[PDB]
This record gives structure tokens, C-alpha cells and sequence, in this order.
């Protein structure tokens, strides 16, 4: 019972399509470079609007 | 000559000062500290800080260059001095009765929730008894008849009344802290050779530092005091005696509160 | 959540009177508690307020030190207690509840009112009364002598209603929130110093008096109210 | 049996070579042209006090104002963090307590612990308390997190290698997920709320789907047991903490591991990580008594936010990004910006 | 001050708050917490007797407050989770005598191993721990006919009760390994008579005398 549970998990798990490493690297950062402008921890906000 | 001598008192006052300022500034910084040993510690500090900012500078004058003083600055001196050194030996003593009830009894010292207003009581009732113990017979000082001299007490011509104030403020606090500190070893004592080792040794320091540091300047006062009636000259002994008085202040600083766990965190968490 | 008032009653010029106020289904121990009051013919008027932990009591400009205000926690009952009464003291009384912490909305709930019969930031309702016609979009503003926008962000006014022979209930609070219970056809907003509330879809229980207040600094000041009417 | 364990191996050496085949180029060939961050400070904006036992977690609310925090005298607190003032505190019934949740629509909370039990409370009612509205049961280990689907759906996770979603109403689960072979430790739910993954005592991860129950797949690689798992923001990638002073980034489509987080100076344990609100800086609490700050795409550098007297246990940022909370056992809780 | 009414009754909130969670912590550090653990089938029923999830038994003794925390319905690895109790006053051990033939490997190796780990554990280079022996009838009634050489073939003493008990009791207490800082007592399980109590009430008693005095460099 427990081998044919293994099998069929293994094989559920071996039929999926992917992708090249490259594309998630673009991907992540050209999420990281489209948000440069509204991230209040790598470009300080002016302190006369910050509330803390 | 005077320079060393200025620059000697100079140093003690201000290391009297510092010692007492930092306990003060741990107690004000940290606020986990609100138990009884931190409240007597405090007194403690308030006492002998207070002890070194009237008393040895506008002593030096008096005893260095020139008396531009007076009476109205000589009674109010006498006074603070005395009031002081009292209330620090009867903190000791309050501090060693607390340390014994933590031993003698530790069900019914762990299960109390008296933390309001007894303490600021007692806290009270130490200085009310440190003035009353002194100030009357001091401020009925006027038999000096002789316009003209030093700084120092009415009483010193009779003997009956200098016997007195050496006996209710010098042998009972020594009595009661060697009864207690002993209670607490015989009690402990029931790996052991070390510990054993240890502990008697702390006690033996915390109470010879005391009595050696208090004894001799009462003793020369009610010898010299009782029939040989020397007020002009007096030695390196009597001068000698008369500064060992004050370096316990210097001391107490180090003994009692620098030794606790909760105190060495709270410092070196500034 | 139940607060029902007892103690009006006739009284000659003079004497005394005590007037009790009993909760029933709430935490009683914090809200802090207002007594407001209503003339004859007139508008409402603020009157006293206790707090949570009997630390704070204010009073009335006008009767401080003739008026005595206390609760009792344990047994939940709040007491207010008069002497020697004059001509001017005839009308009736509401107690209303309050808590303040970040998002809460005070005057929520208020009780039945009782009677008493005996032998500043400016306020002033613009109309008196406004014909309406069922299905017609009405707007009612009321104005102001000082700027209300507080600097931290907020706005202190608050927009109520009464229906005839009942007591008040809360529409907007903070001038420009919506209350609980309450139909999701009502708004309101104003430019500085001046305000207006919006209804839109008019419907049956919904003509009678509507009444505006003030809560940026003590005391509270009241307005004359507008009546609409079909 | 002989011939099912071979085909399995087979299957796993195949998914080897693919993944293999999959791993053309590194981003750490990429960003050696990206600017760094450079030196980057922060200050201690307030100090929250009151707790007296440990803090073992902490959440932000969905506006960025309100503030929970649960402590092991049984004390869970609401507070505001613009003056540092006290808006709710809850007593519990178990002082055991090692997971808290915020529920979205600003109404309900959830606690869980060693008891076996999750409690949902109430917050918003007319009698101006607070209520416990529902006990859910059914485990038989320990919970570790809990977090809020929707209003009226829960997800768990406990030591028994099991997962859980339950129906709030009904009382009961409507589907489980098995599969892992020891402790499980951690889960973060996907903004998209259809997908989450979740680590276990076993040095592996697995991403589940909600609706079908099926469990969707599995990562490995860590020499150790694994005790902190966050989620990107974008729903495309996570990163986990393990306890060997080693952090890694893992992607859910390369089916690959990308970046590894480690410096020769940490020997300790990695009790938290959590990201920020561009996908540019990480922070993970230490047991060295301090936090760190990481370029999340270079993995070089250090700007320890020194200030704690013993382990940081918990950290969280706000949803408008302008904060950073750290809780550790020194029984006080701090913000930065 | 610069802020409205609100702002002040919400400080007003917050001050009672306070006071309310001050009185209660300090309510609560005013109670001992002591930590049970044994062997399978070790008997310590009977101790709780005498005297799923984390199971918490309260009592009062002598003017003071005991919670007794039992962990025995736990499964999974306990180095995720023992770091909770680093506060504890005192573990209690629990092992068993009559049970140096029966192999599950017999259970006193087991028991052995099982001390040998939780005494030099790091989370508890401070806190002591109270021992207890149980089942000894079955004991003195077995070596009249079982020799103990059957588990310690190094035993070369009397076949008497007493010889025996002293030599388990010494095997056991050689295990420590921290000699300077914690201590071990001993105590054989009566079952006619409340000593079972007294003597935790003394460790503990001790406990705080040394805890005491040691905080104050003394
Ligand atoms: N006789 C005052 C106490 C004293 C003596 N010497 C110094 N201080």
C-alpha cells in the first residue's frame, strides 16, 4: 500500500512543465527595479509626512 | 604643602561623589528594580552622596586658610555631618536584617505583597531616628565660653554624654549584625569545603570593614575626653582618627550594592 | 443593552431631587457616561459627563456647583442629585454612553429620557423647516464660528435624528461615518466651518427633527434643529 | 515491492536530470552589474512595554496602525503604534501559546498552542468585551501556525506531520493534508489566497493547493530541520531559514535552488524571516541576540540592528511598508524606520 | 497639553490597563512550577495519585502554590520544545526498581540513557531534580530468586535488600556531571503515609534558600 501511495505521488509529481533558471532571475528583478520609488526603507521618506 | 593636601581632598570628595552618583543613575535607569534591596540601596546612596557635597569642602576652609564662617554656618555644618554618618551605619544595619529574613523564613517572604507604603515607612523613620539620635544635644551647644576657636561639638567636656552617643550609635548596630550575618551561616551550612570556605570569608570582611573603620576615633575621643582634658595640641593619631570616619563611605559604595547580580546587569546594561 | 432612567417629577421652587439611571447588558465599567438635556420646544442641550475610573468630572457653565454627578460600578447604577431648583430647570433628561480608543463611535446608544417639571463655539441651525416629496434628494447644513479639522486628521461633528415620541439615535459620527443599524442611503460632508448631510431615496420614518453638535473642546454646543417634513 | 521501489527511483533520478537540464544560468551572474543598497541604519522610533514573560510571536494589522502580540503569561495585547498607547488586552486560558493570526476585516484573532487547540475571538460586539467565539479540535500534536483564508475559513499546521483548513461556522475540517514524516513548523499563505507551502522538522518544503487537497509538490536540499518559511510578495517564490545558520531562496517553477545566505562568523539558529515591500532587503532574526538585514539579490551584506538582550524571536513589517517590528525574549517590543 | 478630550480618555484606557496586567503579573510570580517526568509505565501515576496535550495538576501545601506540569502525551521530537520550561524550579524524575530483568535492552539501560540526557542538558545547568525509586516490594521479593548479576554482572555483593538498593542508588547518582552547581536527592516511594509531599516541600524549601543567597554574591 505504501509503495503504490510512493508511486503514484512520485508520479503525479514528475509530469510538470518548467522554465530556465534565467527567466525567474529577469523576472525577480524586474519586479525588484519596478517598485524603486515607494519602498520607504531603501529611499527615506522626508520627515515632514513620516508618522514615525 | 597646602597644595598636596587641596588636591588629596579634592580627589576624595569628588570619588565619594561619583561612587554614589552611579548607583543613583542605575536606579534611575532601570525600572525592573522595584524591591526592597533596591529601595534601601538607594537610601543608602542618598545618605553617603550627601555626606561628601557639605561636609569636606567647606571643611577645608575652616581647617586649611581662614574661619570667614561663624556660628550660623558652624551649628548647621555640625548638624548635617552627624545627621549623615547615622543615617548610613543605621541603612546597614536595615539592609543586614532584610538579607536575614531572607533566610530565616522563605515561605512567608515569598508569599507577602506588602510594596506600597511600609517601605517609604521604614525609609522615614531610618533619618527620623538619625536626626533625633544627635541634633538636640547639639543644637543646646553654647558652653564654649570662649569666642574664638574650632568647629567641634559642645559635649567634650563631660564624659557621661559622649559615652552615651558612642554606645546607641557604634556597639548595638555591631552586636546585631554579627548575631545576624552568624544566624545565617550556621543556618546555610546545613562542594561544601569551597562554599563553606567562601562564605565565612565574605562575612568576615563585611563586618571587620565596619568595626575597624568605626572603632578607633570613639576610642580616642572618650580617652582624651574622660580625665586628660587636651584641647590644644593633638597628634597624627587623633588627625588620623578623625579621617578614617569618612573612607568608609568610600567603601560601602563598593561592598553592598556592587556585589548584586541585579545591580551588575542594570550597570552594564548603561 | 438596555439603560432605562428613572426620578422626574413636579417639585416647588427649591427642595431637591435625585435621578437615577440603571444599565442592563453591557460591560458598565468602560463606558464613561453623558446626562444631555432637551427643553420643551427647543433644541437639546449638554448638561455633564463622568468617566471611566471617576478620575475626570466636568460640569455645565451654567449650574457648576449645584449639580452632583456619581456612578456606582458594582451595582451599575448612575445617580445625579439637584438643590434648590429655579424656573429654568424644567425639561427632560438623556444618558448617553461613550468609549474612546482608536475606532470606536461615541453616543451609540441612548436611553428613554425623564421629566422635571418646577412651578464657545457657536452652533446656529440655517432653516426651520424643508417640504419634501418621496423619492427627491434632500440636503441639510448647519454652520460653525472656528475651523473643527483638528490637526491630528479628525473632524468632531455629529449628525442626529429624532422621529416623533421617541429618543435620538446616532446617523453620522465624526461627521462623516455611518452607525450601526442604520439604512446604507446617508452621507455627509462640509467644506471648513460649515457642513452638510445628504439623503437620497426618502422614505416613511424618516421626517421629523435633525440636530448637529460639536466635540472638538468642552463645552459642547448644540443648534436649533431642522424639521423635515412631507 | 522490489519493482515499485525501483521505479521510483528511477522517477526521482529522472526529475534529477530534468531539474539539471532546467539550470542553464544563475542570478548570481546577474546582479554583479547592480548597484547595492549600501550602508543602511535605523533607529529606535518607540519602546513598547508591559509584557513580563517571553514573546513568542507578533502580526500587523491591514492598516498599519493596530499591533498583537501574545506572551507566555497567557496575555495577548492590541495596541497602537502611533502613540504607544494599550486598545485591547485578552486573558487565555493556556499559557502555552507559540502562534497568533490577524484577521483581515479587522474583527477576529486566533491562538494556539501546545493545548492542541485553536481559539478564534471576537472583537467587535455590542457589550463592549471581547468573546471567544470558537475551539476548534482535532489535532493530536502541537500547532505552529495559524492564519486566516478569508473571514470564515482557518488554516493549521501541527507537529503530527499534518495540515488542516477548517470552516469556522460548521466547526469542521473540510480537507487534510499528510504526506510529511515529521515536524511541520511553519506556513505563509499566497496574496492571492489559493496556494500555500509549508516546511518541515525533515529539511524539506512542500506547496499545496487549496481546493483539490492534492499535494502539489516538494522541495529538499537543506542539511537540516527548517524552522522559518515567508513569501514573496509577487506569489512566484519563498525563502526559508533553517537551523544551521543558513538561509536559501527557492522558486516554485524552476523547481531549483537559486541563492544561499550564510557567513562564517553565524553559528547560531534563524528564528524568523520575513521580506519587505519591494522584493529588495530580508530580514532574518538571529540567535546571536541580534537581527540582520540582507540584499535579497546580491546576498552580501550585514546591517545588524543591534538593541535586544537575548534571542529575537519574532519580526514583522508593515503592509505600507513604513515600519519594521522585532519582539525577542527580552520581554520588550521595538520599531524601526 | 495639545490633545482632545478622546486622546485623553484613551490614556486614561491605557494607564488602567497597565495597573490591571502590573497587579496581575506580580500575582503571578508568586508560585512554584515543577516539571514530572518518567519512564513508561514508571509508576508515576501513583504520584500524581498520592499527591490531550500538556496536563496541568494544581495543589497547595503549607501556604504555598504548586502547578505540576505533565508532558507525557507528547510524541514529537522534544528538542523544539523543552526550551519553554527553562524557568522551572524543579524536575521530577521518576524510575523503576522491579524492572532490571524485563527487555522491551532491559528498562533500567533505558532509564539510565534517558537521565544521562535530560541531566547534562544546556537549558538546565541550574535547576535540580528530586529522584524517586519506585516499586520496591516486587524488588526485595524478586532477588530471593533472581540474582543481579543478570543486568550487572560487576555486582559482587549480598544477596540483601539493602546492599542491592544502595548499589542502584549510587549507579544512578554517578551520572552527574555538574557536581559544583546543581544537586540529586533520593527517595524511596512509600505508600503508607504523605512523606511523598513533605519531601518535595524540603528540596524546594532548600532550593530557594541557595537561589537566594547565590544571587547576592554572597
Ligand atoms: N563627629 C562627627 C562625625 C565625624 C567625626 N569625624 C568625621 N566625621
Amino acid at each position: 500500500a505504501q509503495a503504490r501511495k510512493l508511486v503514484e505521488q512520485l508520479k503525479m509529481e514528475a509530469n510538470i512543465d518548467r522554465i530556465k533558471v534565467s527567466k525567474a532571475a529577469a523576472d525577480l528583478m524586474a519586479y525588484c527595479e519596478a517598485h524603486a520609488k515607494e519602498d520607504p526603507l531603501l529611499t527615506p521618506v522626508p520627515a515632514s509626512e513620516n508618522p514615525f | 604643602t597646602r597644595v598636596t593636601l587641596a588636591f588629596f581632598m579634592s580627589l576624595v570628595a569628588f570619588a565619594i561623589m561619583l561612587g554614589n552618583a552611579l548607583v543613583i543613575l542605575a536606579f534611575v535607569v532601570d525600572k525592573n528594580l522595584r524591591h526592597r534591596s533596591s529601595y534601601f540601596f538607594l537610601n543608602l546612596a542618598i545618605s553617603d552622596f550627601f555626606v561628601g557635597v557639605i561636609s569636606i569642602p567647606l571643611y577645608i576652609p575652616h581647617t586649611l586658610f581662614e574661619w570667614d564662617f561663624g556660628k550660623e554656618i558652624c551649628v548647621f555644618w555640625l548638624t548635617t555631618d552627624y545627621l549623615l554618618c547615622t543615617a548610613s551605619v543605621y541603612n546597614i544595619v536595615l539592609i543586614s536584617y532584610d538579607r536575614y529574613l531572607s533566610v530565616s523564613n522563605a515561605v512567608s517572604y515569598r508569599t507577602q505583597h506588602t510594596g506600597v507604603l511600609k517601605i517609604v515607612t521604614l525609609m522615614v523613620a531610618v533619618w527620623v531616628l538619625a536626626f533625633l539620635v544627635n541634633g538636640p544635644m547639639i543644637l543646646v551647644s553654647e558652653s564654649w565660653k570662649d569666642e574664638g576657636s574650632e568647629c567641634e561639638p559642645g559635649f567634650f567636656s563631660e564624659w557621661y554624654i559622649l559615652a552615651i552617643t558612642s554606645f546607641l550609635e557604634f556597639v548595638i548596630p555591631v552586636i546585631l549584625v554579627a548575631y545576624f550575618n552568624m544566624n545565617i551561616y550556621w543556618s546555610l551550612w546545613k562542594v561544601e569545603l569551597l562554599r563553606a570556605r567562601r562564605l565565612a570569608k565574605s562575612l568576615a570582611i563585611l563586618l571587620g570593614v565596619f568595626a575597624v573603620c568605626w572603632a578607633p576615633y570613639s576610642l580616642f575621643t572618650i580617652v582624651l575626653s574622660f580625665y586628660s582634658s587636651a584641647t590644644g595640641p593633638k597628634s597624627v593619631w587623633y588627625r588620623i582618627a578623625f579621617w578614617l570616619q569618612w573612607f568608609n563611605s568610600f567603601v560601602n559604595p563598593l561592598l553592598y550594592p556592587l556585589c548584586h547580580k541585579r545591580f551588575q546587569k542594570a550597570f552594564l546594561k548603561i | 443593552v438596555q439603560l432605562v432612567e428613572s426620578g422626574g417629577g413636579l417639585v416647588q421652587p427649591g427642595g431637591s431631587r435625585k435621578l437615577s439611571c440603571s444599565a442592563s447588558g453591557f460591560a458598565f465599567s468602560s463606558f464613561g457616561m453623558h446626562w444631555v438635556r432637551q427643553a420643551p420646544e427647543k433644541g437639546l442641550e449638554w448638561v455633564a459627563y463622568i468617566s471611566s475610573g471617576s478620575g475626570t468630572i466636568y460640569y455645565a457653565d451654567t449650574v457648576k456647583g449645584r449639580f452632583t454627578i456619581s456612578r456606582d460600578d458594582p451595582k451599575n447604577t448612575l445617580f445625579l442629585q439637584m438643590t434648590s431648583l429655579r424656573s429654568e430647570d424644567t425639561a427632560m433628561y438623556y444618558c448617553v454612553r461613550s468609549i474612546y480608543y482608536y475606532g470606536s463611535s461615541p453616543f451609540d446608544f441612548w436611553g428613554q429620557g425623564t421629566t422635571l417639571t418646577v412651578s464657545d463655539i457657536v452652533m446656529t441651525q440655517a432653516t426651520s423647516s424643508v417640504p419634501v416629496t418621496p423619492g427627491e434628494s434632500v440636503s441639510i447644513s448647519c454652520r460653525s464660528s472656528k475651523s473643527l479639522l483638528h490637526s491630528n486628521g479628525n473632524t468632531y461633528l455629529y449628525w442626529f435624528l429624532q422621529r416623533p415620541g421617541q429618543s435620538p439615535q446616532l446617523l453620522i459620527y465624526r461627521m462623516s461615518n455611518l452607525a450601526s443599524g442604520v439604512p446604507d442611503r446617508f452621507s455627509g460632508s462640509g467644506s471648513g466651518t460649515a457642513f452638510t448631510l445628504t439623503i437620497s431615496r426618502l422614505e416613511a420614518e424618516d421626517v421629523g427633527v435633525y440636530y448637529c453638535m460639536q466635540h472638538l473642546e468642552y463645552p459642547l454646543t448644540f443648534g436649533a434643529g431642522t424639521k423635515l417634513e412631507l | 515491492l522490489d519493482q515499485l521501489r525501483q521505479e521510483a527511483e528511477q522517477l526521482k533520478n529522472q526529475i534529477r536530470d530534468a531539474r539539471k537540464a532546467c539550470a542553464d544560468a544563475t542570478l548570481s551572474q546577474i546582479t554583479n552589474n547592480i548597484d547595492p543598497v549600501g550602508r543602511i541604519q535605523m533607529r529606535t522610533r518607540r519602546t513598547l512595554r508591559g509584557h513580563l514573560a517571553k514573546i513568542y510571536a507578533m502580526h500587523w494589522g491591514t492598516d498599519s496602525r493596530l499591533l498583537v502580540s501574545a506572551s507566555q503569561d497567557g496575555k495577548l495585547i492590541i495596541w497602537d503604534s502611533y502613540t504607544t498607547n494599550k486598545v485591547h488586552a485578552i486573558p487565555l486560558r493556556s499559557s502555552w501559546v507559540m502562534t497568533c493570526a490577524y484577521a483581515p476585516s479587522g474583527n477576529y484573532v486566533a491562538c494556539g498552542g501546545l493545548d492542541n487547540i485553536c481559539s478564534i475571538y471576537n472583537l467587535k460586539t455590542r457589550e463592549g468585551n471581547v468573546r471567544v467565539s470558537r475551539e476548534l479540535a482535532g489535532h493530536t500534536g502541537y500547532l505552529s501556525c495559524c492564519r486566516f483564508l478569508d473571514d470564515n475559513q482557518i488554516v493549521t499546521s501541527s507537529g503530527d506531520t499534518t495540515c488542516a483548513l477548517w470552516d469556522i461556522e460548521t466547526g469542521q475540517q473540510t480537507t487534510t493534508f499528510t504526506g510529511h514524516t515529521g515536524d511541520v513548523m511553519s506556513l505563509s499563505l499566497a496574496p492571492d489566497t489559493r496556494l500555500f507551502v509549508s516546511g518541515a522538522c525533515d529539511a524539506s518544503a512542500k506547496l499545496w493547493d487549496v481546493r483539490e487537497g492534492m499535494c502539489r509538490q516538494t522541495f529538499t536540499g537543506h542539511e537540516s530541520d527548517i524552522n522559518a518559511i515567508c513569501f514573496f510578495p509577487n506569489g512566484n517564490a519563498f525563502a526559508t531559514g533553517s537551523d544551521d545558520a543558513t538561509c536559501r531562496l527557492f522558486d516554485l517553477r524552476a523547481d531549483q535552488e537559486l541563492m544561499t545566505y550564510s557567513h562564517d562568523n553565524i553559528i547560531c539558529g534563524i528564528t524568523s524571516v520575513s521580506f519587505s515591500k519591494s522584493g529588495r532587503l530580508l530580514l532574518a532574526g538571529y540567535d546571536d541576540f541580534n537581527c540582520n538585514v540582507w540584499d535579497a539579490l546580491k546576498a552580501d551584506r550585514a546591517g545588524v540592528l543591534a538593541g535586544h538582550d537575548n534571542r529575537v524571536s519574532c519580526l514583522g513589517v508593515t503592509d505600507d511598508g513604513m515600519a519594521v517590528a522585532t519582539g525577542s525574549w527580552d520581554s520588550f517590543l521595538k520599531i524601526w524606520n | 497639553c495639545t490633545l482632545s478630550a478622546e486622546d485623553k480618555a484613551a490614556v486614561e484606557r491605557s494607564k488602567m490597563i497597565d495597573r490591571n496586567l502590573r497587579e496581575d503579573g506580580e500575582k503571578a510570580a508568586r508560585e512554584v512550577k515543577l516539571l514530572l517526568l518518567g519512564a513508561g509505565e514508571s509508576g508515576k501515576s501513583t504520584i500524581v495519585k498520592q499527591m490531550t496535550g500538556i496536563v496541568e495538576t494544581h495543589f497547595t501545601f503549607k501556604d504555598l502554590h504548586f502547578k505540576m506540569f505533565d508532558v507525557g502525551a507528547q510524541r514529537s521530537e522534544r528538542k523544539k520544545w523543552i526550551h519553554c520550561f527553562e524557568g522551572v524550579t524543579a524536575i521530577i524524575f521518576c524510575v523503576a526498581l522491579s524492572d532490571y530483568d524485563l527487555v522491551l535492552m532491559n528498562r533500567m539501560h533505558e532509564s539510565m540513557k534517558l537521565f544521562d540526557s535530560i541531566c547534562n542538558n544546556k537549558w538546565f545547568t541550574d535547576t535540580s531534580i528530586i529522584l524517586f525509586l519506585n516499586k520496591k516490594d516486587l524488588f526485595e521479593e524478586k532477588i530471593k530468586k533472581s540474582p543481579l548479576t543478570i543486568c550487572y554482572p560487576e555486582y559482587a555483593g549480598s544477596n540483601t535488600y539493602e546492599e542491592a538498593a544502595a548499589y542502584i542508588q549510587c549507579q544512578f547518582e554517578d551520572l552527574n556531571k555538574r557536581k559544583d552547581t546543581k544537586e540529586i536527592y533520593t527517595h524511596f516511594t512509600c505508600s503508607t503515609d504523605t512523606k511523598n509531599v513533605q519531601f518535595v516541600f524540603d528540596a524546594v524549601t532548600d532550593v530557594i534558600i541557595k537561589n537566594n543567597l547565590k544571587d547576592c554574591g554572597l
